[PDB]
DNA sequence: CCCCCCCCCCACCCCCCCCCCCCCCCCCCCCCC
DNA sequence: GGGGGGGGGGGGGGGGGGGGGTTTTTGGGGGGGGGG
């Protein structure tokens, strides 16, 4: 007596999927998911009984945006819905479909059965859409085969490059030539229908109506490859690579080198022998058609900043895997601080340089410090495995160096005494105006660095001479040598009250399991978001004192500068708002040691 | 058929045009800015005029304003309507390039200050027809060429 | 430190399409019942 | 006064014609590195 929509080729009935999934996007809790997964004991019904679906839908709405993601094992969790799953994974445009407007519907419907006031207009006006994620197995791009044609597949993989957004038509504005009476049309299957006639009856003119192109709509298309990552090759053969398709706010979810999952429908579209030909290949394109991707406190900061062994404590949780060397840690920490910038130019980083005996823990503390910092890089002082020091014009395009990218982060640089001599220039520029000239192919910029340095070097040979000073032993010059706020020396020299407990030190972490070392990150982070130290008066006259007494003692402003620094990074550690004259009296000692080398 | 928004958006655009009233560090006297900035396309024969999209944020609730950055493509040649009219009333010389027949003048509405920059990488195909303000750096360009427009 | 070397990068059939012609269909007008 | 038939216009379909469809060597400049 009536018609059926029904999802083509399956007879499953549409009102039957819409209502399986409103009965779970409406009074599903979170409590099922434990009883499907793992570990069902940790059911707890004052954090479980929660309408999880209601509560995303809620906190959305307040946000007023468009996107639920939908981890869709708690489809099998729930009793009327266990059977979408299947339906999802196996017609998955057609339910998404059905999902979408549900979840507009239970919008519209929550703000007149909740009853709450909202505007119904904007709702109205807005389109909705699922995510759904954690499809099943993460199958291998070189498994997938011609059964997964229009099947929701989950992949894995390498972001190599993207495109800029590419417009895509979705209404096509269409205008009469004789009348301008104007039609919008629904672009339907990528194909303009476009009318052979003009709509009104009072006019009807064949062959009159054109295509307005900038009043059409357009939605945003934009396509990325995806490269199988060696994880999966076989080993005696090129990676594969596939194309996928990605639309609207799901657009620059990821950008050149990202690893990345991603959930979609597998997809497949002919390709045309010629363009001005209807002819087809007999193989198809194949794309995924993605529908979700996904990558790969103040209380305790405040309550650890009351501690008067402050300084002593987070120095040697920088590496506390390393043997005594502690003015070094100090040095560091300090150095990951930073001081302050000024606009008028002036700035905080500070710039440190170990060398001494090749053989020794500079290496690992360099590393240290690279796994410390937010946006740091680690490299060394000649020559390019793919990345390289210095900015570079190459194909016609700039690449910025490792100094570039380190812009924010300290750079890690070993080999250091082994620097090529163009680079040796180069560093002099990033030293005191901390940025590098470009001038070529039309570009002209002082591209900006802003990088600490935390240097590595060497003697010339095997060892290094002590009763040599640094100059006659390292291989780099003096006035480059001379810019480094901090220069230390790490030596190999045998002395078993040292060596005897480096090597227990050593050989006991293949044994055993005060030292914040994972919170060292968040209180450098909370201390360089909030604290901005300022010159205390007093301090004036300490800096003054303290420079003519080493002036006293072949000094230079450059030292009066560092010592500054060094105490705007001493006042950022303890969360200190202005620079204290102890703040000055341990950047002046610690330089007055560094000084002596 | 007439577009009544287009034909209204032309009203409400021309009377802005020829009666937005302001003036400061001066006498309370309203200047007028942009009949006066007519008057100086008239002393110096221009086919340009500037106009602080601010100014009309002001106007009329900012109903214009929000009409002409929604939809700005649709709207241009109603607002060029507009500004034929007002230049005929205050400038009538400069309806022309200004006998052999000196030809029609074209205007260029060059709109300027608007609320936000968008950068390169935030252009949204929703924003296709609505003004917009841009940023970047002019890494190559074109030679000057003539395109043909009537 | 200076000069020279050497290294790098760069320049004839088939389909789509368009035009022409013929027939058929639909409307309007006139006559007949 | 309404229905049928005849005649003319307008539209659609079918047919026919036509046109289009990368490495390897050589030379030059500039940059980088090594030896006296
Ligand atoms: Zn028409």
């Amino acid at each position: 007596s009536e018609p059926l929509r029904i999802i083509w080729g399956t007879n499953v009935s549409i009102q039957e999927c819409t209502t399986n999934f409103r009965n779970f996007l409406m009074s599903f809790k979170y409590k099922f998911r434990k009883i499907l997964d793992e570990r069902e004991e940790f059911i707890n019904n004052t954090t479980d009984e929660e309408l999880y679906y209601i509560k995303q839908l809620n906190e959305m709405r307040e946000l007023g945006t468009s996107n639920l993601n939908l981890d869709a094992r708690n489809l099998l969790a729930y009793k009327q819905t266990e059977d979408l799953y299947h339906q999802l994974l196996n017609y998955p445009q057609e339910v998404i479909s059905i999902m979408d407007q549900t979840i507009k519907d239970c919008m519209v419907s929550l703000i007149v059965d909740n009853n709450l006031d909202y505007d119904l207009d904007e709702i109205e006006t807005k389109f909705y859409k699922v995510r759904p994620y954690n499809v099943g197995s993460c199958k291998g791009m070189r498994e997938l085969n011609p059964n997964d044609i229009d099947k929701l597949i989950n992949l894995k993989g390498l972001v190599l490059r993207s495109t800029p957004v590419i417009p895509d038509m979705k209404v096509a504005f269409f205008k009469c030539n004789v009348c301008d009476h104007t039609m919008a049309v629904e672009i339907d299957r990528g194909v303009i229908q476009e009318p052979a006639r003009c709509e009104r009856i009072d006019c009807n003119e064949p062959n009159s109506m054109s295509l307005i192109h900038n009043r059409c709509s357009f939605a945003d298309k934009q396509v990325i490859k995806l490269q199988e990552t060696p994880d999966f090759v076989p080993d005696g053969q090129t990676p594969h690579s596939i194309s996928l398709c990605v639309y609207d706010e799901l657009v620059d979810s990821c950008r050149a080198g990202d690893r990345i999952e991603v959930t979609g429908t597998f997809r497949s579209i002919p390709i045309r022998a010629n363009s001005r030909q209807r002819v087809l290949k007999s193989l198809y394109k194949t794309y995924v058609d993605v529908v979700h991707v996904k990558k790969v406190d103040l209380a305790k900061i405040r309550e650890v900043a009351a501690r008067e062994d402050l300084y002593s404590l987070l120095a040697r949780s920088i590496a506390p895997s390393i043997y005594e060397l502690e003015d070094v840690k100090k040095g560091i920490l300090l150095q990951l601080f930073g001081g302050t910038n000024k606009t008028f130019r002036y700035r905080g980083d500070i710039n440190i340089l170990l060398c001494g005996d090749p053989s020794t823990s500079k290496s690992q503390i360099l590393q240290y410090v690279h796994k410390i910092t937010p946006r740091g890089v680690y490299t060394s002082g000649k020559g390019s495995s793919a990345v390289g020091l210095t900015a570079y014009i190459t194909r016609l395009v700039l690449e910025s160096g490792a100094l570039v990218l380190s812009d924010g982060g300290v750079c890690c640089i070993d080999e250091f005494d082994k620097m090529s001599d163009s680079t040796r220039s180069v560093l002099h520029e990033v030293m005191e105006q901390q940025t590098i000239s470009i001038a070529k192919a039309g570009i002209i910029t002082t591209l900006n660095a802003r990088s600490s340095i935390l240097a590595s070097a060497n003697p010339i040979g095997s060892r290094y001479n002590p009763n040599l000073p640094v100059t006659e032993n390292i291989d780099l010059p003096p006035p480059l040598l001379s810019r480094f706020d901090l220069v230390y020396l790490v030596l190999d020299k045998v002395d078993e009250k040292n060596d005897r407990e480096l090597a227990k030190h050593l050989t006991n972490l293949y044994l055993e399991d005060v030292l914040p070392v994972e919170f060292l990150t968040m209180y450098i982070s909370y201390a360089k978001e909030h604290i901005h130290p300022i010159i205390t008066e007093a301090a004036k006259t300490e800096l003054v004192r303290a420079y003519v007494g080493m002036r006293k003692m072949t000094a230079t402003t450059r030292q009066l500068e560092s010592m500054i620094r060094l105490a705007e990074a001493h006042a950022k550690m303890k969360l200190k708002n202005v620079v204290e004259l102890e703040d000055v009296q341990e950047a002046v000692r610690l330089i007055r040691s560094a000084i002596k080398d | 058929v007439d577009d009544v928004t287009g034909e209204k958006v032309r009203e409400a655009f021309e009377q802005f045009l020829e009666d937005f009233s302001v003036q400061s560090t001066d006498t309370g006297e309203v200047e007028k800015v942009y009949r006066a900035q007519i008057e100086f396309m008239k002393i110096y024969d221009l086919n340009t005029i500037y106009i602080d999209y601010q100014h009309l944020s002001m106007r009329e609730n900012g109903a214009l304003a929000m009409a002409i950055s929604e939809q700005y493509y649709r709207f241009l040649p109603f607002l060029q309507k507009g500004l034929r009219r007002v230049v005929r009333k205050y400038a009538p010389e400069l309806l022309n390039t200004s006998s052999p027949e000196q030809t029609e003048r074209v205007f260029q509405i060059s709109f300027f200050n608007l609320p936000t920059v968008h950068r390169i990488r935030d252009i949204r195909s929703e924003k296709i027809g609505s003004l917009l303000s841009i940023s970047g750096t002019v890494t190559r360009t074109s030679e000057v060429r003539p395109e043909l427009y009537k």
